[PDB]
């Protein structure tokens, strides 16, 4: 029923989501800054960050594929191929 | 962790291509080349069953079998034309 | 009262119209989905008949169809008893049918 | 975001409704409560009930047969 | 089959009381209802059961279909938990569900109010096993808990589905 | 699903997904919002103290204490998203999900009409079979000396060369049909 | 009966006399007009049963097989017009011309009077299947199986041979009609309860009982597709046809003497049935599923009531259809597949679309789904057993439960669920495969519409 | 954005 | 019910057993009780079809519902006044099967203080 | 295309033996561990862990998508038990023995109670039903021609 | 494009994310996830909803129904 996605309201929400984490500076956040050496989030907000994501986008990063969400980016690419998204 | 420099490169470039095959997947225009009712079928059912009913059915025995009629104190038999006795009255 | 006989009988042919349609090539030409649901909302109609005459009178009938076989002392034969817990529960769950196969055409849409 | 579709999606927003969508609602309801409230009035005997028990402990003896003892 | 009818009411009506799925919990309270149909049946009270049949039909179908709005609408949520204020934003079905709610708890002149309470009464005055009777009565109670677990978690509660809403 | 699993797990992976397991296994007992973003600040503190404990065996034993305290206190019904295996959703689709190897056994009736499809489809089937030597090649040029070997594979490395054993992770049936 | 006959044997001289190209069409195209004629047996009209001549007749049970057996010549020589279309044009012309003697033979034999016209005919059918099964068949193993299906067979029918030359002795002829009005009652004693088990050993072994059922497993196996069909549509049921016009004489043992059968029958269908449930090789579940079937109908042809009897014609005949539709679309996914296997081949109604469909309808057919003659026969079977004991419904309906499970089985493992990945990708259907198939259905459909046709002798 | 669906070929 | 306590708990001497409710003599304190009265014929029920169950001693209020209910067929709500009837007629009889059950309690009462005042 | 020394042999019994069909099954020669000789025909097949494909990982792209199985591996001796569909073997966050314990007991009780029950009846105060005639005798399909000792019912 | 609302607009004050921030922040804890999940209670579905309102929606005209048709 509702609008497929695009490969820029994947990413508008990813950013959205993380402007919104206290931690997360919400003016250094840039998609091609790494959460745990770039922007100073520790390993277990990693994981809070991915399942905001998974709570954003309504579905569940593998634990496997999602050990690697480091980038802001990263989690816009996967989200979209996982869900198909060729823009 | 975070992803291997050499596993970026491989969904770098393979996601990459998946993007290239959806969009090809992707139809271009003309690309499909393909070279009141109601009475309709309920009345021209109906005649058919009628037809079958009224002179198969009803003519066979024991085909169409009825509980038999209701008939009450003071209701008169059609067929007969008896009137049924009326009841003892209500006391009450 | 044929009307009633032939009632009991006319549900099931005009049900069953949709699926030899199906069968057939002409399916593709008109719409399934619509079609089937006009068809189950006419049947209720039909229903709706006989469902009134038990009302009036509340009397059953016993429609032997055809036989299918003697087998010596057991005859075996198609025979649909129209006795109140059948007439009513026809009516009902055609009404239900007729809601649902709306339902299922939003639904499903896009299978 | 194709115009085409028949509502559009909101993100974080309450979305929007139309107004046939409000008013089938409360027209469903609305019946519920008016079939409700008629019936009640013209047909109160859902709770009460229009006969009442009898005090199985008021019949006198003589109503019952209970020959005085001897 | 008074008893296992019996047993049945209560068992599945207690198992929807913490199932956390919108059309299981539905689909448990299908069997809860004719778990009373069978108990007519087994009160030898035939034609009531018949008609408990046909007013079931009604009810149980529209909650169904209910959620069926609820989850096509949602990005095919089936979980009661992400699930809530439907009630404002979509009152038609959130309207339909209660209508439907209210007539599974036996709401006083609505369908399930003919037939179900006539089932009810018929309990409380026959001979029957004393287990039965408690438990048909407490199912009947479960009947409104678990009904009103449904219009709590899934239409009167803050909304917890996902962000973007169609 | 994507990339390939690992031999054997750190001390930090296994800690590190049971702050998923457990914070999602309090959402299903917490469920409105509220109780939950509070219930759940209060676990991270649980996983925040005894972060910096440099006794591994220390650490190894608040795990397996960890992951006990948890399996009795789960939730039977979790919430498990709708696609996800074990989902309600899960493998709906894949009745849909046709391999694409199936395109070519179809009459030249029915490929007559869908034109262009097939002639972006042929292209690249002309580079699958353009590469694979330059692939198994590059598999095999690069199996570093036998030893530990994982499934992951190499990169391209070259200018027009694809990714090795490219055709199935690309050409995947499309999710929804 | 001889033009269901003479012109099936001029097929051997169109087999060889016409075309290698044309060789096909003459055969296949002639036999189903042969099959045309032998509809004319089924015109009875009144009671007297049709003695066409003294060798040759035809009575209520041999007619609605005689034309089953005509019918499959048809078919057998279309399942098998590409396996054996990598032949040198003389080996096809022998497969040809063996599949048309099998029911010339099989014509003759349910078409006999005299009993041991059925034990030559009946013995002889072994000569052209075991050809069919060890000479053309793909496995390793079918010198073995050959040898199986030989000596169970022959072990048994040795015994027939001295009891039928034994009978004639004590009666004086054969001849089924007089042996029927003639006083033939066996006294019960220890010798009379050997004969019986003599002349009901053989056709029980050929009817896969559950001891002796080893040979049908083994055989069907490696067996081609044709020799398969031939196997369970007409061969097993040589047995039961024989046990039918056997038991007209030993008239008093088998109230007594047949409980040792029985109950191997009603057990042994619950334990074939359930093997079924965990057996790798679908062609192998599909002959299990033909043992269990096939026990019913030798508790029904023991029990001996009115109702048994046509029960087990009825249910023979619709399960020779059924096993052979069964049968013939486990080989065209074995000829796509290349493996038996069932765990492979997963998801094909995503691939094969309607072959799906006529999958479905064989396993309804396999199940008992009631508007088919499958479930008519079961069901009167069960009620007479259950006249016969009515414990008997315990046993008889542990099998149903474990049949409804394994036939859906073959549907769920075989025709859904994912895809499988990528086996040698799978060519679409041909239109013989599906037409093989819709020829056992079709008349499966018709038959259930009338089903008095094959009802047997006693009603 | 029609996409073309693959089907098993529905000719035979 | 409280009157199950009465037998279940304390003591059951004195409690009716309800398959056996008539336990006592008919006339037991009785000159000359009437008998009770059928109205309607036994032909007049099986001319309307009555279910054996419905052919109470109120058959006659029923008969006049069923009456009134082909009559005024489209009509299915202005039956009314015969139903209250025919209900009456049942709750009136209701209300005898309970007198009936609470004369014998009392009676077997009777037996026990009789009975024990006579010991 | 399968050499005999490819397909399953018999019991290894001396450890050089043990060794080389661990080769055949693909499997570390430390992890097979041979199916106990008893002679019931199992032979060299490897004992693998009784676990259901329920709980094989479900994000990993299995060869096998269903069977969860990937190219290679030893299949397990009932994988026509354990696979999705048939059999799970997969933990439970209740214990189970505790499962069995409690659902019988929760049957037991029930049953039981259920027999209180018959015990104590739940029963109005009411008398016995009264049918007209003598309790419908004829209509309840009595004899005609044999009249019945009336049952009479008497007012209050 | 679709837009999304500007993140400031979100904050957790006047919801009930508000209080369960303030006691989290006794404890010295503060959750920092809060504002994402501050639209739930943000605006449209702010007001809370109370369990008679919904069994008696439509009750107002319901009776108001009722009144006319008993007057006729
Ligand atoms: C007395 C009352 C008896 C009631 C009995 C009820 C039993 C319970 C229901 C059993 C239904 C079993 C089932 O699942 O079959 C559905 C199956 C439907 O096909 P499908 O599964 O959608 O096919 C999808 C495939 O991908 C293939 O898709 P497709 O592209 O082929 O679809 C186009 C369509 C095009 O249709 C055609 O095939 C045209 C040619 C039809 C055959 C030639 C005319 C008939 C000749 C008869 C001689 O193909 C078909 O739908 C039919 C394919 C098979 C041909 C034979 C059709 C069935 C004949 C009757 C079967 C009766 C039930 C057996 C079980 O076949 C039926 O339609 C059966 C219909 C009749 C059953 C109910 C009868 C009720 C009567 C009252
Ligand atoms: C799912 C399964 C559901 C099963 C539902 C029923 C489960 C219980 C079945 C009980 C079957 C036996 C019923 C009679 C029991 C008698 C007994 O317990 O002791 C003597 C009993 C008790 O002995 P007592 O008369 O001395 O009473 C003792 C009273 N105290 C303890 C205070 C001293 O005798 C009776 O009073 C009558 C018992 C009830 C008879 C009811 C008959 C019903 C129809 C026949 C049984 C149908 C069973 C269907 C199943
Ligand atoms: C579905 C399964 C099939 C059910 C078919 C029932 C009717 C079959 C039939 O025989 O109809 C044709 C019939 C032929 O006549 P005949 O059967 O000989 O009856 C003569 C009685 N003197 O009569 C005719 O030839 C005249 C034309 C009749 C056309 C109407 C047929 C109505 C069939 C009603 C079936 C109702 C049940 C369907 C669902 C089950
Ligand atoms: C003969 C021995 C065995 C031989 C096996 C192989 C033979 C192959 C070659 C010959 C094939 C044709 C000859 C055999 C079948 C003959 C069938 C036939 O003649 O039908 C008769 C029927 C008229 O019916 P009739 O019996 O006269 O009426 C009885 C009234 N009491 O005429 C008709 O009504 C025709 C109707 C056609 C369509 C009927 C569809 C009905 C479907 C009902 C079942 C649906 C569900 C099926 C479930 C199956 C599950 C697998
Ligand atoms: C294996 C499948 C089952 C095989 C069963 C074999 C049974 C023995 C061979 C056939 C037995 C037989 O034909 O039965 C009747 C025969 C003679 O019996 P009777 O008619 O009484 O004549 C004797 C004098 N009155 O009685 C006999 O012939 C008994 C002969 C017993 C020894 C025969 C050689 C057995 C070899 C093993
Ligand atoms: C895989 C099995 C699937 C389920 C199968 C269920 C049916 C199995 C039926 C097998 C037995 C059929 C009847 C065999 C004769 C039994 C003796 C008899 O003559 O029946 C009469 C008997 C009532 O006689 P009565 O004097 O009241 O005393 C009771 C003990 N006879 O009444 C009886 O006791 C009849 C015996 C039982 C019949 C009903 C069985 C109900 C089974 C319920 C579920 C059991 C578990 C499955
Ligand atoms: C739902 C029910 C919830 C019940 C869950 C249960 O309480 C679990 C709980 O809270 S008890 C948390 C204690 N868990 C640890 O103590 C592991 C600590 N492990 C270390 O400290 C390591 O030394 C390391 C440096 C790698 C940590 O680094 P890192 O932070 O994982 O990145």
């Amino acid at each position: 029923d509702a609008p497929p996605l695009t490969l820029d309201g994947i990413k508008d929400r990813v950013l959205y989501v993380l402007k919104l984490y206290d931690k997360i500076d919400p003016e250094k956040l840039s998609v091609n800054s790494h959460f745990m050496k770039d922007l100073g989030l520790d390993s277990l907000d990693q994981v809070e960050i991915i399942m905001a994501m998974e709570d954003e986008f309504g579905f569940e990063i593998p634990d496997i594929d999602a050990e690697k969400l480091m980038c802001p980016q990263e989690i816009v690419d996967y989200i979209a191929d996982k869900k198909d998204v060729y823009e | 962790s975070g992803y291997t420099p050499d596993e970026k490169l491989r969904l770098q470039q393979l996601r990459e291509l998946r993007r290239r095959w959806l969009k090809d997947q992707e139809l271009s225009p003309r690309e499909p080349v393909l070279p009141l009712f109601a009475v309709s079928h309920v009345l021209i059912p109906m005649w058919f069953v009628h037809y079958y009913v009224k002179y198969h059915m009803a003519t066979k025995p024991y085909t169409i079998v009825s509980s038999k009629p209701r008939i009450f104190p003071g209701d008169t038999i059609l067929e007969t034309g008896e009137v049924i006795p009326p009841m003892r009255d209500f006391p009450d | 009262m044929n009307i009633f006989t032939t009632s009991i009988l006319l549900i099931f042919i005009l049900l069953l119209s949709p699926i030899l349609i199906s069968m057939s090539n002409l399916i593709k030409h008109i719409n399934f989905p619509l079609y089937t649901t006009t068809s189950i909302k006419f049947s209720f109609i039909i229903s709706l008949l006989p469902l009134l005459m038990f009302f009036h009178n509340n009397m059953e009938y016993m429609i032997t169809t055809w036989h299918w076989v003697t087998m010596n002392s057991m005859e075996l034969k198609m025979s649909f008893k129209t006795d109140f817990f059948s007439i009513l529960f026809t009516s009902v769950a055609l009404f239900v049918t007729w809601s649902i196969m709306q339902f299922s055409s939003w639904y499903m849409h896009s299978d | 975001a194709g115009g085409g579709v028949h509502i559009q999606p909101r993100y974080r927003e309450f979305p929007q409704l139309t107004r046939s969508q409000v008013i089938q609602g409360e027209f469903l309801s609305s019946l519920m409560w008016f079939w409700i409230l008629w019936r009640f009035w013209h047909d109160s005997d859902a709770v009460l009930g229009h006969f009442s028990y009898p005090d199985p402990s008021q019949w006198t003896d003589e109503e019952l047969g209970i020959p005085p003892d001897d | 089959m008074l008893c296992l009818g019996a047993l049945t009411t209560l068992f599945t009506a207690i198992c929807a009381l913490t199932q956390n799925d919108i059309k299981k919990i539905i689909a448990f309270s299908t069997s809860s209802q004719l778990g009373l149909m069978m108990v007519t049946l087994g009160m030898n009270q035939p034609h009531l059961a018949f008609l408990h049949i046909c007013t079931h039909a009604f009810f149980k179908a529209m909650l169904f279909m209910c959620s069926g709005s609820i989850i096509h609408s949602l990005a095919d949520e089936q979980d009661i938990r992400k699930m809530g204020n439907i009630t404002k934003i979509m009152p038609f079905t959130s309207s339909c569900l209660v209508i439907g709610s209210l007539a599974l708890t036996g709401m006083p002149f609505l369908t399930g109010f003919y037939s179900k309470d006539l089932i009810i009464e018929a309990i409380n005055t026959c001979n029957t096993n004393a287990w039965a009777l408690l438990i048909t009565l407490i199912a009947t109670s479960m009947t409104a808990m678990y009904s009103m677990r449904i219009i709590y978690f899934v239409t009167m509660t803050k909304p917890r589905f996902p962000p973007l809403i169609s | 699903a994507f990339c390939a699993p690992p031999a054997y797990l750190t001390h930090q992976q296994k800690v590190l997904r049971l702050y998923k397991r457990a914070l999602r296994h309090l959402e299903s007992w917490c469920i409105h919002r509220d109780k939950y973003r509070y219930f759940a600040c209060l676990m991270r503190a649980r996983f925040e103290e005894h972060k910096n404990e440099k006794d591994m065996m220390r650490a190894t034993q608040l795990l397996r204490e960890a992951e006990e305290e948890f399996w009795q206190n789960q939730h039977p019904q979790p919430y498990i998203f709708p696609d996800s295996p074990g989902g309600t959703s899960f493998e709906r689709y894949e009745c849909y999900k046709v391999p694409e190897w199936c395109l070519d056994y179809w009459h030249p009736s029915e490929k007559a009409m869908y034109p262009d499809y097939f002639s972006k489809r042929e292209q690249w089937k002309k580079l699958r079979m353009e590469s694979w030597d330059r692939e198994v090649k590059q598999l095999q040029e690069e199996t570093s000396p036998d030893g530990i070997m994982t499934e992951a594979l190499p990169p391209a490395r070259r200018e027009g060369d694809l990714p090795p054993l490219w055709w199935h992770i690309v050409t995947r049936p499309r999710e929804r049909p | 009966m001889l033009k269901i006959i003479l012109p099936s044997l001029m097929l051997l001289p169109l087999t060889w006399l016409s075309s290698p190209k044309k060789t096909w069409t003459n055969v296949t195209s002639y036999s189903f007009l042969i099959s045309l004629t032998s509809l004319t047996l089924l015109w009875q009209t009144d009671e007297n049963y049709k003695n066409f001549s003294n060798m040759f007749s035809s009575d209520p049970l041999s007619t609605p097989l005689i034309i089953l057996t005509a019918w499959l010549l048809p078919l057998m020589l279309m399942a098998s017009q590409n396996h054996l279309k990598k032949d040198n044009n003389v080996l096809q012309k022998l497969y040809i011309s063996m599949l048309i003697s099998l029911q010339i033979l099989l014509i003759m034999t349910f078409s006999a009077t005299e009993l041991i016209m059925f034990y030559i005919l009946f013995e002889a059918t072994l000569i052209p299947t075991l050809i069919i099964i060890t000479r053309w068949g793909n496995q390793t193993e079918r010198l073995n199986a050959g040898i199986y299906f030989l000596f169970y067979t022959l072990i048994g029918s040795i015994p027939l041979l001295i009891a039928l030359i034994l009978i004639q002795n004590h009666v004086g002829t054969l001849n089924l009609m007089i042996l029927s009005f003639t006083t033939h009652t066996l006294d019960a004693s220890w010798s009379n309860n050997l004969l019986w088990l003599a002349c009901m050993m053989a056709f029980l072994i050929k009817m896969p009982l559950y001891g002796v059922h080893l040979w049908l497993p083994k055989a069907h196996v490696e067996a081609p597709i044709a020799g398969s069909m031939i196997l369970a549509a007409i061969l097993l049921k040589l047995g039961s046809y024989g046990m039918i016009r056997i038991s007209i004489i030993l008239d008093p043992l088998t109230k007594y003497m047949a409980y040792p059968f029985i109950l191997l029958s009603l057990w042994g269908m619950i334990m074939t049935s359930s093997i079924c449930l965990r057996q790798t090789d679908l062609k192998s579940l599909i002959a299990y599923s033909s043992v269990s079937h096939m026990a019913l109908v030798i508790a029904s042809i023991m029990i001996q009531t009115p109702w048994s009897f046509m029960g087990a014609t009825m249910l023979m005949i619709a399960h020779g259809l059924t096993s052979s539709l069964l049968f013939c679309l486990a080989n065209s996914n074995y000829e796509r597949i290349h493996s038996r296997t069932m765990i492979m081949a997963r998801g094909l109604q995503m691939v094969f679309p309607l072959m799906a469909t006529w999958w479905l309808m064989a396993s309804l057919a396999n199940l008992a789904l009631p508007p088919s003659i499958n479930l008519m026969g079961e069901l009167f079977i069960t009620m007479s057993l259950f006249s016969w004991s009515n414990f008997t419904i315990i046993l008889m309906g542990i099998n149903i439960i474990i049949t409804g499970m394994y036939s859906m089985y073959m549907i769920i493992t075989t025709q859904r669920g994912k895809l499988t990945n990528h086996m040698i990708n799978l060519q679409p259907s041909h239109t013989r495969e599906l037409t093989l198939m819709a020829l056992h259905m079709i008349p499966l459909i018709l038959l259930t519409t009338s089903p008095k046709l094959i009802t047997g002798l006693t009603m | 954005k029609r996409l073309f669906v693959v089907k098993p070929s529905l000719y035979y | 019910g409280a009157h199950l306590t009465r037998r279940y708990l304390w003591d059951a001497s004195v409690e009716p057993d309800p398959e056996k409710i008539p336990s006592f003599p008919p006339d037991l304190g009785f000159p000359e009780r009437k008998e009770r009265v059928m109205v309607a014929t036994q032909q007049e029920m099986m001319d309307a079809q009555l279910t054996l169950q419905q052919r109470d001693y109120c058959a006659h209020y029923l008969i006049r519902l069923l009456k009134c209910k082909r009559d005024s067929f489209p009509n299915f709500l202005a039956c009314k006044h015969e139903q209250h009837d025919w209900d009456y007629c049942e709750h009136l009889d209701y209300v005898k099967r309970m007198k009936e059950f609470e004369r014998e309690r009392r009676l077997l009462q009777r037996k026990k203080r009789r009975a024990l005042k006579e010991a | 295309h399968m050499t005999k020394d490819m397909l399953p042999g018999s019991y290894p019994r001396t450890p050089e033996e043990r060794a080389a069909a661990a080769k055949k099954y693909n499997m570390r020669v430390e992890d097979y561990e041979p199916y106990p000789d008893d002679g019931m025909g199992y032979g060299d097949y490897p004992m693998l862990p009784n676990r259901s494909q329920h709980e094989r990982d479900p994000w990993y792209q299995w060869d096998h998508s269903e069977l969860r199985m990937n190219w290679g591996e030893p299949i397990h001796w009932d994988l026509d038990m354990y696979i999705r569909n048939r059999v799970d073997t997969s933990p439970t966050p209740v214990s189970w023995d505790v499962m069995c314990k409690h659902l019988f007991g929760f049957v037991a009780f029930m049953v039981f109670m259920f027999w209180v029950g018959h015990v104590f009846p739940s029963y109005q105060p009411v008398g016995p039903k009264q049918y007209p005639y003598n309790n419908l005798y004829l209509e309840r399909g009595g004899d005609p021609t044999k009249e019945p000792e009336p049952v009479v019912h008497y007012d209050i | 494009k679709m837009e999304l609302p500007d993140y400031r607009q979100w904050k957790i004050e006047g919801t009930p994310l508000e209080t369960v921030q303030k006691k989290l922040a006794a404890r010295g804890l503060r959750d920092p996830w809060a504002r994402n999940e501050a639209w739930r209670y943000m605006g449209g579905f702010a007001g809370n909803i109370t369990f008679p309102s919904v069994i008696l929606k439509g009750f107002k005209w319901g009776f108001a129904a009722f009144v006319v048709a008993l007057g006729a």
